[PDB]
């Protein structure tokens, strides 16, 4: 189950 | 702090800086400098102040994950004794991870949600007090583990409320909101059904707004849009 | 140093640990502190420390370029003045980096090599000597760049005599060492036909010597020669 | 041009 990745700007 | 000498905006530009160099650490130390300064933050600097601690609790969980694996491996039927260092270590990373954890929510608590009075940084700061209460939540096994959920769920609840009242449902916050809390509800609360019943209604509801938007809001939601789809695919 | 009070095996074991978990920092800390024990280093336990410095070094590195080609952009006709941060940060990445490659050269000096008898050990500690000095050559610019640079060419040089003599042409440290001094020559010596020369007469008489391998030395063997080829072909 | 890349044991 994948949440928001949010690894990138 | 040791940002407090440098300024604000070189703390900013050496924060984007951090961010090409896929230096996430001191991306997150520029950061934590930026917010101590007082000043509420731009949308903008709210977005790097995430990317920068979502980047190093990430390393710190899938680092965790190995490690919770390893130990688990050892403790089951036929294992052979090696000794407490796969507990020892696997602490070592928890309590650095719960370290970096509280950080950012002493930052939210001190004090970007008591100043956050639109909507979008309101509801952004809260998603983001959820996220790290839900990964808190992730390695607590002690006393104060349904206390830390409950601590997740409050403030996911009140993103939810507020997004729902002052935000179109494509809007790219509150899809990342519902996506994020429908996973607290399947990983953490163990309530599949609740976390179903999120992404569909979140979803259907944004595919119903999507003929307002323009061509490149349209891509960020619609982006969002798949995650949820890919989430219900995999639950359901 | 903070491991002096844990077991030599336990440092050895939670460096495997944070290999498997991806924590090069740890692994590198765990390593150091099992080298400071005084106790001479397995082949096993020299690769652990090998590997773990070479990751947090490799990072610093990446880090560096896209820093110092940014840096650069700035510094060219019609560029804007942005302020002294991407200088100020570049030399901050660079000091750490700098700061790593002394520690692993602290190490090597105090007291690995002088301890290294066997070719196989030896030969391993020098190329590692020289791999941190390239290392701290491609980040030189002062007084001491040139006595940098010809500390790498001494360090490979003294592997390279000591393998030729002791090893066979298809020993996998050999090949590493000829690979990377080639590198040293391309790359940091202005010597690109020194280092195409190695990287052929490297290829050429390890080929000539596969037919003694086993299956498994043979294909270790074979992965190196094609990394020698892959720069060929780049250099020619 | 490569060195070796030693990243993993
Ligand atoms: C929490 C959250 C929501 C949405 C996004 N996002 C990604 N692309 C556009 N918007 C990031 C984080
Ligand atoms: C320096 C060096 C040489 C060779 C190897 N290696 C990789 N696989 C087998 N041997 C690693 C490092
Ligand atoms: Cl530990
Ligand atoms: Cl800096």
């Amino acid at each position: 189950a994948g949440s928001i990745p949010g690894r990138r700007s | 702090g040791a940002m407090g000498s440098m300024e604000r905006a070189s703390l900013i530009q050496k924060a984007k800086l951090a961010e090409q160099a896929e230096r996430y650490e001191d991306m997150a130390a520029f950061m934590k400098g930026a917010v101590e300064k007082g000043e509420e933050l731009s949308c903008e600097e709210r977005n790097l102040l995430s990317v920068a601690y979502k980047n190093v609790v990430g390393g710190q969980r899938a680092a965790w994950r190995v490690l919770s694996s390893i130990e688990q491996k050892s403790n089951e039927e036929g294992s052979e004794e090696k000794g407490p260092e796969v507990r020892e270590y696997r602490e070592k990373v928890e309590t650095e991870l719960q370290g970096v954890c509280d950080t950012v929510l002493g930052l939210l608590d001190s004090h970007l949600i008591k100043e956050a009075g639109d909507a979008e940084s309101r509801v952004f700061y809260l998603k983001m007090k959820g996220d790290y209460y839900r990964y808190l939540a992730e390695v607590a096994t002690g006393d104060d583990k349904k206390r830390i959920i409950d601590s997740a769920r409050s403030a996911y609840q009140e993103a939810m409320d507020i997004s729902k009242k002052e935000m179109p449902p494509t809007n790219p916050i509150r899809l990342g909101l519902a996506l994020n809390f429908s996973v607290f509800h399947y990983e953490i609360a163990n309530s599949p059904e609740e976390a179903i019943s999120l992404a569909k209604t979140t979803f259907d509801e944004a595919m119903a707004d999507l003929h307002t938007l323009s061509e490149d809001s349209y891509k960020d939601s619609t982006l969002i849009m798949q995650l949820l789809r890919d989430n219900l695919t995999l639950w359901t």
